[PDB]
């Protein structure tokens, strides 16, 4: 199996284009309101829709009288209306006892596609969806169908849709249009796939069919040239400020290096020597250097860049030895002079974000590409590629099996856990539903219960936690002074700060459980039970969290350890989602390993430790012992004393 | 990429041992499959359009769903994406096969693919069953060729069909 | 790996591997068994490789094993001894494998460093490994000694 | 040829070739013989070859010389026939050359380009190509069908 | 809610306790009527010896009016 | 979380305000809708595996999805799936009677996206599946709460996009 | 004036089918076609 | 992105049925519509900036947002809060021409809480100012296209609870 996961988002590739669409990107991709033209463009597309949806509603309405004159003139020797699902010169018809049923099944199959298509195409006011899904497909049916016999049915397809528009020059000039650009495309070869080579050996090449390029949006791209007039040359110095920068600085807040503007707008420098002063400049150097760490500032360069993504490990390696050696100016110059960036942008092209429907995608840095091209890339801190790229190479991580933000801080009280959306960290990993996490135990290390199952139970002495049990006899089981009131008590709110974390405020201690365990009439465990499905636990601990969440915490608290893995965690949600919070405190409380481990006098305790838990504990400057991952040296007097 | 040549090296290495008996055992084995592993990738460059197309055309016969609306392969667009898919399997398949190690497809066809087909909706088990067809087709192509050993041919495909599917049990 | 290598060009290509890069991993597969034996004769003979070529180090650059030398005293010769063992070492993993990229991955990459934070003198290190390549071209024949005297090559290189 | 595959491959690291680019380039530079005989007997035999491979694939489409077909016409099949020993020839260059190389920056990047501009069907393409290399492979020994097939391999695999 | 009040002797297998056990060996304690079930079960396959069992609280033939 | 009227009171106590005019005028807009709320949240709840049912029979039902080698192949992983809608459609309820979508924030989105990521769980097809619960939904209900409920379910469906 | 109300005007509900079993159920439906 | 046009295409297209009549209904309706909302886009684009300027006085302006130690103190943050502003109103236009949501949904609603919860920006008084942009482009462009264009920008405000 895989060891790692950059994370997937929906993805929402642009499956064909229509007006609207059309003129509001145009608009959004260079950042301002739609303006006299698209504005113009989407009042002239409204108004021709009813005529639109006039000749959509014809053309469904007669969908079957044309589909079966286009069988009638390709088919012969029978009937093709038996199941539904200009002439070239070798055109001839073709047998439907011969042809077979299966083929003809799809030829009716076809035709009505066509059409479909077609008022699809009518509707959107664009020809796109056709061209994106015609061109390209004869060579597709070529071995299996006639060519000359689909040219001949969508020419009687075209004659019979525009034979129901005498009307005038408005209806039949578009049917004949979309079903002239339907011809012609069909009549297409097949283009030659879009290869995205790989620029170093540690980097696979790619193809994409041209008709995914077609489909999706088109990026558009911004070159500086010479004679441009100067309101291009504003929009092209916008659109290097969007690249670079994420956004527009300038119209934001007024920032800009105006000298720099000058000399790229005059052709003293390209638009690439801009790009490498501009990411050298101290804005640059701001925004997007002094806020992070070299390992996520490389992975925002390469976006501002080149337009993509780390794409290896190699890569990222390689880099941040380059940042490492040269800082900024290294990386930024390593970055423009590299053959890709010359490859792509050249001297006057903007660089642009590449990803999906722009050129060929690569499996391995997916997810973290998806999220370096988000508008909240910035507010990552945590580096993403050599992060998920190292983690490929190696085994499951110490990690809660659904991820790192489901592991809650291991501090004496409060439920801490990292939240998804704040200083994004996320770092998933497949976990399947059998795998065990590895626990630390709190004590002798040979009673962990995984190698010694018979040790449950067994109290950790001086190297775990201290232990709280109702050995004593209880008071009442008259006189004063009766010693049995002080262990009783310290016992009580030894409980309360191990299902709470610490001592509640005055007034919000169950004070009818606390006598009715001081009186004998429930256990210990009994007691804790109350204290669990307490409201003052579920608004505490239940209430606030993800389910999964509130559950890896009440796990802790109630067994003294997180959860294995997913059978535990699974059965605690299952039960979550069938019956509720008092449900699952119960299932918990009531399981084999808590009566193993606790009896009915023994409260609850610190059992078991995560990797990461005990580092945060022992690995401060004040806690790590001398011997701990160092060399100890014996100290000898010098012989010479 | 790791060949199987690499990966011996780097577990060796990891221990600081030299090379014993058993590590020269194991690279005769892999030199003298050599010519097998030449013949076979030979093979499937002499016929990887046709087998890309007999699966895929397989593969919709078996799930007629797929290129039916709502079907992944539904429209010539997908359809056209799907085989170019089936193309990259074919020839990662191939370099593992010269390598005789599968390190090449987790690095570059499987890590980050579920993540990917997650994120665009394309079924993974069709995939699966597309690949073990051409599998099945560079079986049979490789029993009637003039090829002595075709054993290690099913590994690649194998390994992919298991890294990347539900699992189930 | 001369595979590996073929392969990731092919596929930085985004192609089959090409008629010649199947003549050269046939070539590599060919040359297998004379590999093996190369790497066959410096494992046996990787003990009295080190100390001969240690010896003759020594001999030649008394000054390393002498008092302020980096490898003076008892303890820091036999670390040398040990830094030759490793190079000898990613030598045999370089002629089984047919190419230098194992060593290195393993031993030059950073090398320069390390042997100055070391305090070590690099050029001492690279004629360590010269003293190795001449101890192990007498063990061989005259091709098979051609052969691993281009791995050694790429460690001298490397070091100085 | 791998000789001018190695340069690039060490200048785009900025150094000098390794052993293993050597050594592949010994190889190449000794089957020398082989690829000059191979390219020689294809060379003059081309009329045959092309006459075979043309009456195979006009017997496999026969649609290609029918009317409205794009070899209908004496002057579209001459030129079929033209490309027909065009591409042998480009065969014959990447046989000497030991690589693909020739082939591809002459015949096939942009083929699919060229000859949809012509509407040459790039499968008809495809066709002529496995026919053409049928008939040159029937004409050359078995050692020699095998060392130029992959050739005609890499073409069809381009073609499509 | 009905409470039942069950009493039991749990014995001790497989270990010779040192520390304090009486109060875990005879007890008698309180028990919500919807977890009896599950605690009979615990206590019996613990090997304890269930000796009392009553309706603390609650009655019996009591259709609605239990929680 | 935090409803409506407790998102007034929040703000006005972040200043250590009594509530003036307009935190008012808040109220009795929330007090109005609130009748809808309650009729809506009643007809869902009466029809809670209805719903569920129909959008999975009308987005998931005979697709790659549940055939083999799908996510909804298996019977634990078709349950595990029903268990998710069901968790998905009666927090939607819960935020639209809060008329906050906070309890979704809270309860369901802080996390899951890392779970579904882990457990290879596809957001598309999930997306598509909570897509189906809001049309089945708007159909119940009606205009208005249809559109309020949408609200909510769109908010699932974005957040975990 | 009020016909710009698209989003804010009346839901126009749309009509989806409630999905049925595919062909890859023929031969089950063959069998189906047999077991009356 | 999607418009309405893709959303009604795609789902009459997954069925494999052509346009029937309840696609239509809604395509003649978003057209029937198209001219009023391009007017309103229009009017919306002439006063983006006191548009904004109306909805900051109202909302944010003279509060502790503004004086040292809130988010919005400082000239930057000043600026980049009106900017954010602008973002709203724009893509809120967006939305209303296109008919849909759908760029709501991938242009802003991603990793707007990641953006805003790591800045630590109050998102109440984030929500507050959208609600007066919303009443002042109300007062600018009319009831109804009011109301057209306040289903946008309580979309994105909901999307911020
Ligand atoms: C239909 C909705 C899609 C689908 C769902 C699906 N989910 C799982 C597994 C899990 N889902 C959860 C969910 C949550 N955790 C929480 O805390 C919350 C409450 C806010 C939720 C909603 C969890 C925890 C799991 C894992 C449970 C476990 O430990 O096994 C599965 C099963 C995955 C598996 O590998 O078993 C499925 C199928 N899958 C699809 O394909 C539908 C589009
Ligand atoms: C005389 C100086 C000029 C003048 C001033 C004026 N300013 C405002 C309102 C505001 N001024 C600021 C400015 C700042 N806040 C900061 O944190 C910083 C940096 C420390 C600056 C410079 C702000 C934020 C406001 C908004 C009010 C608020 O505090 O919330 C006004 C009021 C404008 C109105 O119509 O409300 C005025 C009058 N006006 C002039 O004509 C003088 C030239
Ligand atoms: C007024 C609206 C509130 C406010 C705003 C505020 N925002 C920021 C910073 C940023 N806001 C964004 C948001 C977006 N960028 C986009 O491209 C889009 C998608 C269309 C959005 C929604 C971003 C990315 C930033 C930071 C980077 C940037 O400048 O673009 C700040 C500054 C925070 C800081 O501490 O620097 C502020 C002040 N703050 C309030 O108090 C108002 C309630
Ligand atoms: C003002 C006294 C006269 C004048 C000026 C004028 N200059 C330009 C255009 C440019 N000026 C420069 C000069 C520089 N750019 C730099 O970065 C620096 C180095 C620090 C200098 C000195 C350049 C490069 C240009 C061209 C690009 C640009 O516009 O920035 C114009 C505009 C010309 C146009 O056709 O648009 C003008 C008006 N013009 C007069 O009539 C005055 C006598
Ligand atoms: C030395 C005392 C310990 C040690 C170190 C060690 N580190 C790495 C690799 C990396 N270290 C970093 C560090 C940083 N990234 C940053 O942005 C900054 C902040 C300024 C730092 C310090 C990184 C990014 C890497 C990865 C580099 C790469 O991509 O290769 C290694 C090598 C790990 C590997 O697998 O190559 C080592 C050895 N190791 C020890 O045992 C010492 C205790
Ligand atoms: C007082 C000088 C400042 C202050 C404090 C403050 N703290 C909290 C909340 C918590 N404090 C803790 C702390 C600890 N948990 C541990 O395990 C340890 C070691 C034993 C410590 C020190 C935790 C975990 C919390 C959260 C859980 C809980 O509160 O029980 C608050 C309340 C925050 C809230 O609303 O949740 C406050 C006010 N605040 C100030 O302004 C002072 C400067
Ligand atoms: C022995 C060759 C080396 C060594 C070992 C050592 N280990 C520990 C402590 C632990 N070991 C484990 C390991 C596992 N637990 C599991 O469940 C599994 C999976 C099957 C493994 C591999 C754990 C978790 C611990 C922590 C304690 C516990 O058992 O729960 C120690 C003690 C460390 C200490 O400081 O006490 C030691 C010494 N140490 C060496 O030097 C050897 C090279
Ligand atoms: C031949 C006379 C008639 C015919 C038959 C036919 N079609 C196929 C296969 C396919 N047809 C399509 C069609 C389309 N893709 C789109 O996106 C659209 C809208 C523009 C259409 C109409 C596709 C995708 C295929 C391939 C997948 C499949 O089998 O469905 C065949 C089988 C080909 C084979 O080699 O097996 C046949 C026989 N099509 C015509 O147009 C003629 C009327
Ligand atoms: C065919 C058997 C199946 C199928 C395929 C299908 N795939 C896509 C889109 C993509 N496929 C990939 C996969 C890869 N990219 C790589 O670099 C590699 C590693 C070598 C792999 C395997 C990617 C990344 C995409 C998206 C980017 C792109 O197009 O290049 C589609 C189109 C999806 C859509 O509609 O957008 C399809 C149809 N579909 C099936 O039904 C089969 C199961
Ligand atoms: C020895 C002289 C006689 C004898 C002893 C015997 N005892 C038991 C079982 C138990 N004994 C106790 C008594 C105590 N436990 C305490 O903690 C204290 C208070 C401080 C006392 C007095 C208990 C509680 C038990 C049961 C629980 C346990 O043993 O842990 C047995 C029975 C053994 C069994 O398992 O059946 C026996 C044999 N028996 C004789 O015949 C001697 C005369
Ligand atoms: C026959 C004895 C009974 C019966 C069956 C019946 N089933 C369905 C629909 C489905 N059946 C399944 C079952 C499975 N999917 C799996 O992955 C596995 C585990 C290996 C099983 C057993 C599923 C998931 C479906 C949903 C449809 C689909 O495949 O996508 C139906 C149709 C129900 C409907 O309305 O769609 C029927 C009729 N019905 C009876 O009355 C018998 C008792």
């Amino acid at each position: 199996s895989v060891k790692a996961s950059g994370g997937s988002s929906l993805a929402r590739p642009q499956l064909y284009q229509t007006v609207p669409v059309s003129a509001i990107s145009q608009a959004e991709q260079q950042d301002r309101f739609l303006e006299g033209s698209e504005l113009n463009e989407l009042t002239a597309y409204f108004q021709s829709g009813a005529l639109r949806l006039e000749i959509a509603e014809t053309l469904t309405q007669n969908a079957d009288l044309i589909v079966s004159r286009a069988a009638n003139r390709i088919f012969t020797g029978g009937s093709p209306l038996s199941y539904l699902e200009p002439i070239p010169p070798g055109f001839r018809p073709i047998n439907i006892a011969r042809y077979g049923p299966s083929n003809m099944q799809k030829s009716l199959r076809d035709m009505s596609w066509f059409l479909r298509y077609t008022t699809y195409a009518i509707v959107a006011g664009d020809p796109n969806i056709i061209v994106v899904n015609t061109r390209g497909l004869k060579e597709v049916i070529e071995n299996a169908c006639s060519i000359d016999a689909t040219i001949v049915a969508i020419q009687e397809m075209r004659a019979a849709s525009a034979d129901y528009f005498r009307n005038n020059a408005q209806a039949k000039e578009i049917v004949l249009q979309y079903f002239d650009i339907l011809l012609s495309e069909f009549k297409a070869p097949t283009p030659a796939n879009k290869v995205r080579q790989g620029p170093s050996n540690d980097i696979q090449g790619l193809e994409l069919p041209q008709s995914y390029f077609n489909a999706a949006a088109k990026r558009q791209k911004y070159a500086m040239k010479p004679g441009l007039s100067a309101l291009e040359k504003n929009a092209v110095i916008k659109a290097a400020y969007r690249q670079i920068f994420e956004r527009d600085i300038t119209k934001a807040y007024s920032q800009s290096i105006s000298y720099l503007e000058s000399q790229v707008r005059n052709g003293d420098i390209s638009m690439k020597e801009f790009v490498r002063r501009l990411a050298k400049s101290p804005l640059y150097r701001k925004q997007f250097f002094e806020p992070f760490i070299n390992s996520r500032a490389l992975e925002l360069a390469f976006r501002h860049i080149l337009g993509r993504g780390p794409s290896s490990r190699e890569e990222v390696q390689k880099y941040f030895s380059i940042v490492s050696s040269g800082g900024l100016p290294a990386l930024v110059d390593a970055l423009v002079d590299s053959q890709e960036y010359a490859d792509y942008f050249g001297e006057e092209t903007v660089p642009y974000l590449r990803g999906l429907g722009v050129e060929a995608q690569e499996c391995r840095n997916w997810g973290m590409q998806q999220d370096l091209f988000s508008y909240s890339a910035p507010f990552r801190k945590v580096p993403q590629f050599i992060t998920t790229f190292a983690q490929y190479d190696r085994p499951l991580p110490d990690q809660h099996v659904y991820g790192s933000g489901n592991d809650p801080l291991e501090i004496q009280f409060g439920a801490i856990f990292p939240k998804e959306t704040r200083n994004p960290s996320k770092r998933p990993a497949p976990f399947n539903k059998d795998t065990k996490r590895i626990l630390i135990h709190r004590g002798p290390a040979v009673n962990n219960q995984v190698g010694n199952p018979s040790a449950v139970g067994e109290f950790p002495g001086s190297l775990g936690a201290k232990v709280f049990r109702l050995n004593g006899g209880l008071p009442g089981a008259g006189t004063s002074v009766k010693f049995g009131e002080s262990s009783t008590q310290a016992l009580i709110r030894a409980a309360y700060r191990q299902v709470f974390g610490r001592d509640l405020y005055e007034g919000q201690r169950l004070s009818v459980a606390e006598i009715q365990l001081e009186n004998g009439d429930i256990s210990v465990r009994e007691f804790i039970k109350r204290l669990a499905k307490s409201e003052l636990f579920l608004k505490l601990y239940w209430a606030p969290h993800y389910v999964c969440k509130a559950i890896e915490y009440m796990h802790r608290r109630l067994l003294g350890r997180p959860t294995y893995g997913r059978q535990e965690m699974n059965q605690y949600f299952d039960i979550a989602s069938k019956q509720g919070f008092y449900a699952v405190v119960e299932a918990m409380i009531d399981s084999k390993e808590y009566s193993d481990a606790f009896g009915e006098d023994t409260v609850p305790y610190e059992r078991y430790l995560t990797p990461g838990g005990l580092q945060m504990r022992s690995a401060r400057v004040g806690s790590l012992r001398e011997d701990i991952g160092q060399r100890v040296d014996k100290e000898v007097t010098p012989r010479f004393v | 990429m790791r060949d199987a040549v690499t990966t011996l090296i780097k577990n060796y290495d990891l221990t600081g041992r030299y090379l014993d008996r058993n590590a020269m055992d194991e690279l005769k084995a892999y030199f003298e499959s050599g010519s097998a592993r030449i013949a076979a990738a030979a093979m499937i460059n002499a016929n990887s359009a046709t087998i890309v197309k007999r699966a895929a055309a397989q593969l919709f016969e078996e799930i007629p769903e797929l290129i039916r609306p709502s079907g992944n392969a539904y429209t010539t667009r997908r359809f056209s994406a799907c085989l170019r898919d089936m193309d990259y399997y074919l020839r990662y398949a191939s370099y593992a096969l010269i390598a005789a190690d599968n390190n090449v497809l987790d690095e570059r066809v499987l890590q980050g693919l579920r993540e990917t087909y997650n994120s665009l909706g394309v079924p993974i088990g069709p995939t699966v069953r597309g690949i073990q067809i051409m599998k099945e087709m560079i079986e049979a192509m490789a029993e009637d060729s003039s090829l002595n050993s075709t054993d290690f041919i099913a590994s690649p495909f194998d390994h992919m069909t298991r890294e990347l599917s539900e699992l189930s049990v | 790996s001369i595979v590996t290598k073929s392969i990731v060009n092919a596929d930085a290509e985004a192609r089959y591997l090409s008629p010649g890069e199947l003549d050269r991993i046939k070539a590599f597969v060919t040359g297998g068994a004379a590999r093996l034996r190369i790497a066959e004769t410096l494992t046996g003979s990787r003990e009295t490789i080190v100390k001969q070529a240690g010896d003759r180090l020594f001999q030649k650059r008394p000054d390393i094993v002498s008092p302020g030398g980096n490898a003076y005293g008892e303890e820091m010769t036999a670390t040398c001894l040990r830094d030759m063992d490793y190079y000898l070492r990613l030598v045999t993993y370089g002629v089984v494998s047919g190419d230098v990229t194992p060593i290195e991955e393993i031993g030059l990459v950073g090398v320069r460093e390390m042997y100055r934070s070391l305090g070590t003198p690099i050029e001492a290190v690279a004629q360590s490994v010269r003293e190795m390549k001449e101890v192990a071209s007498g063990l061989m024949s005259s091709d098979d000694a051609a052969e691993a005297s281009a791995y050694f090559d790429f460690v001298i290189g490397k070091m100085s | 040829s791998v000789v001018s595959q190695v340069i690039l491959q060490a200048d785009d690291q900025l150094r000098y070739p390794t052993s293993g680019e050597l050594k592949g380039i010994q190889a190449f530079l000794t089957t020398g013989a082989q690829r000059i005989r191979i390219a020689e007997t294809l060379a003059e035999n081309e009329k045959k070859i092309v006459d075979q491979a043309q009456k195979q694939l006009f017997k496999k489409h026969p649609e290609y010389r029918a009317p409205g077909g794009n070899a209908y016409g004496q002057r579209q099949y001459n030129q079929c026939l033209r490309d027909y020993g065009w591409y042998l020839r480009l065969v014959t260059y990447g046989v000497l050359a030991g690589n693909k190389e020739p082939i591809e920056t002459t015949g096939l990047i942009g083929v699919k380009e060229m000859y949809n501009s012509l509407n040459v069907p790039v499968p008809g393409m495809v066709d002529a190509v496995t026919v053409l290399k049928d008939a040159a492979l029937g004409l050359l020994s078995a050692e020699d069908a095998n060392e130029t097939a992959p050739y005609f391999d890499y073409i069809i695999q381009f073609m499509s | 809610m009905r409470m039942f009040r069950i009493t039991a002797c749990v014995p001790s297998q497989t270990r010779i306790r040192t520390q304090r056990e009486l109060q875990n060996t005879y007890f008698t304690k309180l028990v919500p009527y919807d977890n009896w079930f599950r605690e009979q079960q615990r206590i019996m396959k613990m090997g304890g010896k269930i000796v009392k069992v009553e309706l603390a609280t609650g009655r019996p033939g009591t259709n609605a009016g239990l929680a | 979380m935090q409803d409506a009227i407790t998102a007034v009171i929040n703000s006005a106590d972040v200043q250590g305000k009594y509530l003036d005019g307009a935190a008012m005028d808040k109220l009795k807009s929330y007090f109005a809708s609130g009748e809808l709320r309650v009729r809506a949240a009643s007809v869902i709840s009466a029809n809670a595996a209805t719903i569920v049912k129909e959008a999975v029979a009308k987005s998931l039902l005979y697709s790659d999805v549940t055939r083999p080698g799908g996510n909804m192949y298996t019977t634990r992983r078709y349950a595990a799936c029903i268990r998710d809608l069901d968790y998905y459609l009666r927090y939607a309820t819960y935020a639209m009677l809060a008329g906050d979508a906070s309890i979704l924030d809270e309860r369901v989105l802080n996390g899951l996206k890392e779970t579904y990521n882990s457990l290879g769980v596809p957001i598309s097809s999930t997306v598509q599946a909570i897509q189906a619960i809001k049309e089945v939904t708007a159909s119940l209900v009606g205009a208005d709460a249809g559109k309020e409920m949408g609200v909510y379910l769109d908010y699932i469906c974005s957040g975990l996009s | 004036p009020s016909q710009v109300a698209f989003a804010s005007g009346d839901p126009i509900p749309q009509n989806v089918a409630r999905r049925t079993p595919g062909p890859s159920l023929n031969r089950f439906k063959e069998m189906a076609r047999q077991v009356k």
